[PDB]
């Protein structure tokens, strides 16, 4: 057939560029940071209306100062997920403090190219990992694949991600509160999803420096989407 | 029979003030009854406004010296060159000792 | 740990085990069950190294568990047995033996019969109608050979266990805190909660 | 050793090896969960195409994991059997370390993580079975029934079906199961499984199997004249 | 064509299309500019971010005291390359306290990424390498390449678009190569270099790093706004 | 490198099939026909030897029947090569087993044994499957008499009767419409004859070119015999029951 | 046909087509040459000036093995390197257990059968490097090179790169018209000569001589590099038989 | 490096065949014809010395080999698959047996150690089947004299009479008209030869026929007197001369 | 097909690779020939040196492999060298274990196992050479056993190899078949080593210098190869009759 890390004519490894794709078919993941926290949402896409959808874990704890938004073949971050709460404890134990949010995604996409012919293939996985530290305050990071980690300002990754990043692009300001940017990404939710926007099938959480990371209750996350209506039907 | 520990005496202080900390130490290295040098230093820096010196056995108290010095260099490498705090270093510290357990640093070691 | 005793009657086994545990100068505990279930009709008891008692019966619990999920069935006491034996067997030329000393009283639902094996660290397997471990044999033995029948109710067993126990609490130097009781018959295991 | 990719990516990026697992699925015997308020019933389609086979002998499609948890699977018969030990032996390790019996989710989430890891790792293919796993959480009430798959994706639900025509009974439960009111008993859990699998199964004779898992490790599985009591039951309020 | 599918494969004109298939990974990132004179030498990179949302990626990774480089393709790869030079002058420095020669270092680079062309499995790096450094022969300057190939150089620039830097260097030579003890001009000439090489784009704040090492000038890193004093 | 050659023997198709497992089953198939039949005192074990010659030593032959323990036997349809790699792990487990246990193996704890190794040649280690189904004829005092088949996959599943090998569709119904839950041992020894007799490729069925077992409690008193029969045993049931 | 696409597979020729491709990198790297003299053996070769930002002298080529062998290589440097490595790790365990420093047949032939050993399986690629080396062991001077099928013979006079034929021809007059023999410092000079001969077939970039040495009298028996004066003096040798 | 082929060679085909072994016993179907006759009293192992060059030595290649002192082997197909299996053979009579039970295997037991090994060849990773089919004569106490086929799948069969090779089937046909069970090994051995003189070409004598018996013990060739029990070995490669005297009464 | 390619079955019974590694045997054009006299043997072979910068000293293809056996290769150099390597290493390690000297016949044997191997195992490709082995075996005697790509050796009265090795073999054979004995009945390793030369120029129809050919001897106790000028005087003795 053909290597599992050959390289393209164009200088890209097959194998990951064809995962990068799998990730595209996932459903819709977005954060947004800020000076008052970082706001992590996701959509559950549940298959059936049999299945259970609060039993649909697509946001994760790391740490108490780091959480993590998935999407794609969401099977494949248990390990990345296993491997991140391992470092970040492992961490404290030999260092008696919380580790780095960069520290932390550096450590999960060194995983990343270990594959070949180790594991056999890539992630199929995007990961958005979002945080807080003393040195470098809120901040949010997209793990991919490849190995690669940006920061982020603000940053959708799924099958509704250009149409989201584009509405990211014209919202984003640098004095967003936190309470601004839960409707802000309801409403980019709301705006790529197939099926209408709920408590039910969609989920918020965020990281602050006094709580930590929450994920957000339905009952909570209820009460700002009829927010959100109001204020849209506000003009 | 070998025995691959020894004794090279010498005596260190360490005392904390209220906005201040001084580590001190003798300059003397000996075995048995010989002195081997009249000054050796034992209080070394360490970087990030840490110091420390292991005493007890001379080879020990190098060895665990340069492996901590060590760990502050790749500390900075792995951590967007972030300072080590004291509690850190101790922390850390205890782990290079821990490490060897069942074959022990002979010294006694202050930060 | 101490005194372990077993007893075969007509219908039943009868394992009794001391209470206390001792960590060189104080008791620690004078409460202590020093037995595991390995399944409905199966006990086992055991005394011997600290850590290593527990640390073997609960292996061997799991194991047999294990077996009981995977067939759907009870071994027999005897099969349970020689698998415990093996283990002992194997472990005597380990490393680091395990040091522990095992009774296994069982009543075995297709013959419809008690059953008694007494088996030491070594891996020395005996079937008996009734045993001991360690120096607990030594004072009781001679009581047992004398008033002991195959045919004796689970009452009788009883009393002469008390005797035992009673010549035990006169000659020992060591205060062993009393025994737990426990019977195990057709119905399987129950635990004589005065005695 | 053997260390060939055999999962791989593909251009449009799918996994075809995690794919046709879900195929050989497809292929097997139609397998139905349902909970009711109080309990979780599990049915299996067994093929009359073999006859003359010994029942008492043969390989039963619910399996125990522990006393309180079951699994039962579409898909390949062989392969299923190491899911089903290597469950069996974790569900003892998790009572030996924690001294405590696993709970459903827990116990499903290993399973799950053992399909996973067959799918990127070098020189092994993909489990060709998906798995329904119910039962009830230690001193908990509440029923348990959740589903993996191939992929080694896992998720709780109210009711599901795997295997061949599963897309038909899926069909049956969805518009027959009420959330707000689940099977308030057996019976009605029982016969609501029965009902599900007769859209599919053809003879109500010795095709269907049932088995009742109840709270605090009570499970016992229904024999032919039992469930050929719903059967009939079944079709004598249907000429109506 | 029926000789790229892997490294262990000459075509029949003798050339590996995997290792060149590695190297167009290097053209595709972005512009990183090297130069020195007799005390420094000097980094310059175009970092390059995703959007406008997103921050800009590192270039200039410190391997001692003494030595780091900047880099240019897949920035993993740099990272495994990096971190094996970081271990190789931190054992020089530990058994022999001796800081490790930028020339020693540039074999040693060379050697690790040549087993990765001639074996069966792996794939070779993906990546291009600008390693400056001040050892006991004064400052150096090296251009590694994927293939295994190292050379040392007073100049030069990898990446895209590259060719411009490359050629103002090329004409610049006698001038640059005499700013001794005066840093600030050597990275002037830097950062002169690296705009032969932009298009559209200008360099911003957050756009630009620079890199430093010298007689009496510890590896050190400049992002945001100190580089301003430079734009 | 290497890769270029392997046949990936442990894939699915995009249908969900096991390629090799499908093409080993096929290679079964053009096998001699080996039958089992259950009775409630005893068990039968009968199989057809492949196209014979007269200068073979049928005596001391042996290419169907296989004695695994004193108390279980197996039917042997395929590879006979491969057949004997497994019978000799099978003969090993249980005696393991008796060894650990000190007490005979269950029938099906042997069969699941040997059906999970073929199993794992269909998932991983990159090899070809063994091309091999058996028939395991036993007896235990939890379950008594029992059948077993296993075939390439590493599937098993228990029969009353049941065929292996070549024209096991034929068969299958022949032994359907014969047989009976309350049949005996002797009954079940003629509906085996008589069902290879009909569904054999020879033109006739002699002794010479079968091989004939049976598993009975018609051993004195509270024990199972197994009865290997000889060639001139098998030409006198041959008579017996009227086929020659 | 197929047989080409996989190393150590035989065509239908009885031929190894990967180590003949390999060849084909061989022909396409710079000149490089050796010279057997009277008591030694001389070393240089051609480095493409790519660049004016290429630091003069600095990008040394020719390498040394223990204290008394010199190897030099044209096709893909970095595989040349990876056999050095390879030769300096055989001499060292020679000398380890034997003592005394390897005989140069002794190592070409480690060399020999490393190089061999990659042209056995289709898991490891040929060597990209024909390899001329040589020095002084107790029996005299040596020289050899060393190709990708991991065949080598004993020299007088070696040549590979683009410019072989070309060199070749050079050598065969100096092996004609000195039958008695080469001075070692005369060796330095007709070595200098014949890469700057060479170079003809390299002649759209300008270039820089590399030059080394190993003579019993002039340096003791040890690898030297021809450095100042002395190199100079072979540069104009050279640049006035050029003219 | 590294042996990189974990897999395996040979695979099932969509008809069932097993490619390789089919090959595999193709080449055997080349290969010089072997035979082997069992008597009451005895076994005959027989083949031809097909010379390469008339400049080589027949006699420094022996097709006819002695496994232990009671069991022989002659093959057809290719040679230096024989040998390497004569070793293994040879070896794990002594491995998997004598240095357990101190004494020789059976027969049957040796042949299905030869078995396995041809077997695993067939699935193992990164190996080609062997190209070759033997013929094992062999006795011991309990089991008698005993003949034994084994084919390259690892298949094995006892023979009263057979044979192997370029003309097999014309062979077998001969062996079947002429093999009763009354057979004394003279008998046997006449038979051998008439049967082997049909498949060769060109000189028939002594130095172009390789043939061996296991008969009677033979205390000439143990080496040793003082033990009663040991009676010296039931294998004998007859001698080019005592062939030759069989050929005039032929 | 890939039967061709690697080490497996053809539809035919073949092994292409093995017979491609026999015409490898026939790259360097080069054609030897061995002989037995009473009390020796005696191999010789062509000698080919195209190249003026090459060290004709340096260019063989016989070997020493232990102190009695001798080896001669037709086939390319590395493959050869890689032969002699092991069969080196197996002498050496063959007396150290069994306390003797590794008979020509057993090394042979064990070359030819170790080829065999090749043939089987996939990973590993057949080496391109043809090996005669030649010693005086202390109980043999003059002793000549050859190894090729298949596995095959057996022990010959004389042999040749390479491109034109039917025409000496036939001429070989018409010798012996005069004579009717297995060996040349001569007395001095000399004179069985210009025989030697004589029926190689007979059946090439080729004169050879000194530096055209290369010879080896093998005695009772050891084994050695000729110089130029020992096989000058050589010549000098065919020419004067
Ligand atoms: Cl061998
Ligand atoms: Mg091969």
């Amino acid at each position: 057939d053909r290597g599992v890390s050959t390289f393209s004519p164009e200088g890209r490894l097959f194998q990951v560029e064809y995962s990068l794709e799998a990730i595209k078919l996932g459903s819709t993941a977005i954060g947004i940071a800020t000076k008052e926290g970082v706001v992590l949402g996701v959509e559950k896409r549940a298959t059936s209306p049999l299945l259970e959808s609060d039993s649909i874990e697509k946001i994760v704890e790391i740490d108490r100062h780091i959480g993590c938004a998935m999407s794609g073949l969401t099977a494949d971050a248990r390990s990345m997920i296993e491997h991140a709460r391992t470092a970040a404890v492992t961490h404290n134990l030999y260092y008696d403090e919380d580790i780095n949010v960069e520290s932390l995604t550096q450590s999960v996409c060194d995983l990343a190219l270990r594959f070949g012919e180790l594991m056999s293939r890539p992630f199929g996985v995007a990961l958005l990992i979002a945080g807080h530290d003393a040195d470098d305050g809120y901040q949010l990071f997209h793990a991919e694949p490849s190995g690669t980690f940006y920061r982020y300002n603000a940053k959708a990754i799924g099958s509704g991600s250009e149409g989201a990043q584009a509405e990211l692009l014209n919202e984003w300001h640098s004095s967003l509160t936190l309470k601004e940017a839960e409707l802000l990404v309801l409403k980019i939710l709301k705006q790529v999803m197939e099926e209408k926007l709920d408590e039910n099938n969609a989920q918020l959480s965020c990281i602050t420096k006094q709580d930590g990371f929450k994920i957000y209750d339905n009952e909570k996350t209820a009460e700002l989407i009829k927010e959100l209506k109001e204020k849209e039907a506000a003009e | 029979q070998f025995n691959p520990y020894g004794d090279n005496g010498g005596t260190i202080l360490g005392i904390a003030g209220e906005d201040f900390a001084v580590l001190a130490g003798d300059t003397r290295n000996i075995t048995d009854y010989s002195i081997n040098s009249r000054y050796e230093p034992k209080v070394f820096d360490c970087g990030d406004n840490i110091v420390m010196s292991a005493n007890g056995f001379a080879a020990d108290g190098d060895a665990l010296v340069k492996r901590f010095k060590n760990s502050v260099k790749w500390y900075h490498f792995d951590h967007n060159d972030k300072k080590l705090s004291i509690n850190s270093a101790a922390r850390n510290i205890q782990h290079l000792l821990y490490g060897k357990r069942f074959f022990p640093y002979y010294v006694h070691t202050i930060i | 740990m101490d005194i372990i005793l077993g007893i075969r009657v007509q219908d039943s086994v009868i394992l009794a085990s001391s209470k206390a545990v001792t960590r060189g100068i104080s008791v620690l505990k004078d409460s202590d069950d020093k037995t595991r279930q390995l399944s409905p009709h199966t006990l086992m008891s055991f005394a011997g190294e600290a850590g290593d008692t527990v640390q073997f019966a609960e292996y061997i619990q799991a194991n047999i568990q294990l077996y009981s999920i995977r067939e759907d069935y009870e071994l027999s006491p005897q099969a349970v047995s020689s698998f415990v034996r093996q283990e002992l067997a194997k472990s005597i030329r380990s490393r680091r033996p395990y040091q522990v000393n095992v009774l296994i009283g069982g009543y075995d639902k297709k013959k419809n019969k008690p059953e008694l094996y007494q088996i030491d660290y070594l891996g020395t397997k005996v079937e008996l109608p009734y045993g001991a471990h360690g120096y607990s044999g030594f004072y009781t033995f001679s009581l047992l050979d004398h008033h002991y029948r195959p045919d004796m109710t689970t009452e009788e067993g009883l009393d002469l266990l008390k005797l035992c126990v009673q010549e035990l609490e006169k000659r020992m130097p060591m205060d062993f805190k009393g025994v737990i009781v426990k019977i195990v018959d057709k119905d399987g295991i129950r635990q004589v909660d005065d005695f | 050793g053997y260390d060939r990719a055999l999962s791989i990516f593909s251009p449009d990026g799918h996994i075809f090896q995690v794919e046709y697992a879900l195929e050989a699925v497809k292929r097997g015997t139609c397998a139905v969960g349902v909970k009711g308020k109080n309990c979780v019933v599990l049915g299996c389609e067994r093929r009359s195409t073999l006859k003359l086979q010994d029942t008492r002998i043969t390989p039963s499609k619910v399996s125990k994991i522990d006393s309180h948890v079951v699994l039962s699977f579409s898909g390949l018969n062989a392969d299923s059997r190491i899911l089903i030990e290597k469950a069996r032996v974790e569900a003892q390790s998790h009572r030996l370390t924690l001294e405590d019996p696993v709970t459903v989710e827990y116990l499903t989430r290993y399973v799950a993580g053992v399909q996973q890891r067959y799918t990127q790792s070098g020189g092994v293919r993909p489990f060709g079975v998906s798995t329904l796993i119910a039962g009830f959480d230690p001193r908990d009430d509440e029923p348990k029934l959740y589903q993996t798959e191939p992929s080694g994706i896992y998720s709780s639900w109210s009711a599901q079906t795997i295997g061949r025509n599963s897309k038909t009974v899926r069909e049956f439960l969805e518009k027959n199961y009420d959330r707000k009111e689940p099977p308030a008993t057996v019976e009605e859990c029982v016969k609501l499984t029965v009902r599900s699998l007769l859209e599919v199964v053809q003879t109500g004779a010795k095709n269907i199997e049932i088995t009742v898992v109840k709270p605090d490790s009570d499970i016992v599985a229904l024999s032919s004249e039992e469930i050929n009591q719903y059967v009939t039951q079944i079709e004598q309020e249907k000429q109506e | 064509n029926n000789y790229d599918g892997d490294t262990v494969t000459f075509s029949p004109t003798g050339r590996l299309f995997q290792v060149e298939y590695a190297l167009e990974a290097i053209k595709q990132g972005s512009v990183t500019v090297g130069l020195r004179s007799n005390t420094h030498a000097v980094l310059v990179a175009l970092k390059r971010n995703a959007d406008e949302l997103s921050s800009y990626q590192k270039k200039i990774i410190k391997c001692d005291e003494h030595m780091g480089l900047s880099l240019a393709g897949l920035a993993p790869d740099a990272r495994v390359l990096s971190n094996y030079l970081r271990q190789q002058c931190n054992y020089s420095s530990l058994v022999f306290n001796r800081k490790l020669a930028v020339e020693r270092a540039g074999h040693l680079l060379c050697d690790k990424a040549q087993k990765n062309t001639q074996s069966y499995g792996g794939r070779p790096y993906g990546v291009g390498l600008l390693i400056i450094g001040y050892d006991k022969s004064g400052a150096h300057l090296l251009e590694f390449q994927p293939s295994g190939n190292v050379t040392e150089l007073y100049g030069t620039a990898i990446g895209a678009r590259s060719q411009g830097a490359k050629t103002y260097l090329e004409r610049t030579l006698d001038t640059f190569i005499k700013i001794d003890g005066n840093p600030d001009e050597l990275i002037k000439a830097g950062v002169e270099a690296i705009s032969q090489s932009l298009r559209d784009e200008s360099l911003t704040v957050d756009n630009l790093s620079i890199a430093i090492v010298g007689k009496d000038t510890p590896f050190t890193i400049y992002d945001g706004e100190a580089v301003a004093k430079y734009i | 490198g290497s890769r270029r050659y392997d046949s990936r023997t442990t894939i699915f198709s995009p249908e969900g099939r096991l390629y090799q497992v499908e093409y080993a089953l096929e290679s079964i198939s053009h096998a001699g026909t080996a039958i089992g039949i259950m009775a409630s005192d005893g068990i039968v074990l009968a199989a057809e030897r492949k196209v014979t010659s007269t200068l073979l030593e049928q005596d001391t032959s042996t290419e169907k029947l296989y004695k695994l323990n004193d108390k279980i036997a197996v039917a042997v349809a395929g590879l006979t090569a491969d057949a004997e790699i497994l019978i000799n792990t099978a003969r090993i487990h249980a005696q393991n087993y008796l060894k650990t246990y000190n007490e005979d193996i269950p029938v099906e704890i042997l069969v699941r044994r040997l059906s999970d190794i073929k199993q794992g040649y269909t998932q991983h280690g990159g090899l070809r499957p063994f091309g091999v189904s058996f028939i395991y004829a036993g007896y235990d005092d939890r379950y008594g008499y029992q059948l077993y088949t296993s075939n390439p996959s590493g599937n098993y599943t228990g029969w009353k009767a049941i065929s292996v090998g070549a024209n096991t569709s034929a068969a299958q119904t022949l032994l359907q419409m014969d047989y009976k839950d309350d049949m005996k041992v002797d009954d079940a020894i003629e509906l085996a004859l008589k069902t290879l007799s009909k569904t054999t490729d020879s033109s006739a069925l002699t002794y010479d070119r079968l091989e004939f077992a049976t598993i009975r409690k018609g051993a004195n008193d509270g024990e199972v015999y197994q009865k290997i029969f000889k060639p001139q045993e098998i030409k006198d049931i041959l008579v017996k029951t009227g086929i020659t | 046909t197929g047989y080409d696409l996989s190393n150590s597979v035989f065509s239908p020729d009885g031929r190894n087509f990967q180590v003949e491709y390999a060849v084909k990198a061989v022909e396409n790297g710079t000149t490089s040459i050796g010279i057997k003299c009277n008591d030694g053996v001389v070393f240089a070769v051609e480095k493409l000036i790519t660049s004016k930002l290429l630091v003069p002298q600095k990008n040394v080529k020719i390498q040394v093995v223990d204290r008394h062998i010199g190897c030099v290589y044209s096709g893909l440097i970095p595989d040349g390197r990876h056999l050095v490595n390879r030769g300096r790790e055989e001499a060292a365990s020679f000398k380890k257990l034997y003592k005394t420093p390897i005989p140069i047949p002794a190592f070409a032939d480690r060399l020999g059968q490393y190089v061999q050993a990659h042209t056995l399986y289709n898991s490891v690629r040929p060597f990209g490097v024909s390899t001329i080396f040589g020095g002084v062991d107790k029996n005299g001077a040596h020289l050899y090179m060393l190709e990708p099928s991991g065949s080598y013979w004993g020299y007088k006079g070696a040549a590979t790169g683009k410019g072989r034929q070309s060199a070749k021809a050079e050598l065969e007059k100096l092996v004609d018209h000195h039958p008695e023999g080469l001075s070692a410092r005369e060796a330095v000079k007709q070595a200098a000569k014949i890469i700057y001969l060479a170079h003809e077939d390299n002649k759209e970039k300008d270039f820089e001589l590399e030059i080394s040495w190993c003579s019993l009298s002039e340096t003791n028996g040890l690898h030297k590099f021809v450095k100042g004066d002395l190199l100079q003096e072979a540069i104009d040798f050279a640049q006035k038989e050029i003219n | 490096m590294t042996d990189r082929y974990s897999f395996s060679l040979t695979t099932f085909s969509p008809s069932g065949k097993l490619g390789q072994i089919d090959y595999a016993l193709t080449a055997v179907k080349q290969g010089v014809t072997s035979l082997g006759i069992k008597a009451t009293n005895g076994v005959v192992i027989a083949t031809e010395k097909k010379s390469s060059s008339p400049l080589a030595m027949s006699e420094t290649l022996s097709k006819v080999s002695l496994l232990t002192p009671d069991i022989g082997a002659v093959y057809s197909g290719m040679g230096p698959d024989y040998r390497v299996l004569v070793d293994k053979s040879r070896k794990v009579a002594h491995t998997s047996y004598k240095r357990i039970y101190g004494e020789y295997p059976p027969t049957k037991l040796l042949v299905s150690e030869v078995a396995k090994i041809m077997q695993e060849a067939t699935q193992s990773g990164g190996v080609r089947p062997f190209g070759v089919s033997l013929l094992i004569a062999g006795h011991d106490e309990f089991n008698g004299f005993s003949l034994y086929q084994v084919d390259p799948s690892g298949s094995y069969f006892p023979w009263k009479a057979t044979a192997i090779g370029k003309g097999s089937v014309a062979a077998k046909t001969f062996l079947e008209k002429r093999w009763n069970d009354e057979l004394e090994l003279e008998d046997a051995i006449h038979i051998a030869l008439l049967t082997l003189k049909e498949s060769v070409e060109g000189e028939f004598n002594g130095d172009t026929i390789e043939l061996a018996i296991i008969g009677d013990e033979n205390p000439d060739l143990l080496g040793y007197t003082g033990i009663p029990t040991d009676k010296g070995p039931r294998f004998r490669k007859l001698t080019s001369q005592e062939i030759n005297d069989r050929l005039e009464a032929l | 097909g890939y039967d061709r390619h690697i080490t497996i079955f053809s539809p035919e019974g073949r092994l292409y690779q093995v017979e491609y590694a026999f015409k490898a045997t026939n790259q360097t054009n080069i054609n030897s020939l061995a002989v037995r006299g009473k009390d020796c043997t005696v191999v010789i072979s062509q000698k080919k040196v195209p190249d003026k910068l090459l060290d004709p000293t340096t260019v063989s293809y016989i070997f020493c492999i232990s102190r009695t056996i001798g080896m001669v290769v037709n086939g390319p150099i590395p493959d050869a060298r890689n032969a002699a390597l092991r069969a080196k290493a197996e002498a050496a390690e063959f007396r150290y274990k069994y306390g003797y000297d590794m008979p020509c016949d057993v090394l042979a044997k064990r070359m030819a196992n170790l080829s065999q191997i090749y043939t089987q195992r996939a990973y590993m490709r057949p080496l391109g050479v043809i090996l005669t082995f030649v010693s005086v075996d202390e109980e043999l005697g003059p002793s000549i056993y050859k190894t090729d790509p298949a596995g095959y050796y057996v022990g010959y009265k004389a042999t040749a190899t390479g491109p034109k090795q039917q025409e000496i073999t036939t001429n070989l054979e018409n010798h012996f078949k005069k004579s009717k004995i297995d060996h040349i009945n001569e007395e001095s390793w000399e004179k069985v080593v210009e025989f030697a030369i004589t029926h190689m120029i007979d059946a090439l129809g080729t004169e050879f210098s000194k530096n055209d050919l290369e010879v080896g001897v093998a005695t009772k106790d050891k084994f050695f190869t000729l110089s130029a000028e020992n096989i000058e005087e050589r010549l000098v003795a065919i020419a004067e009759q």
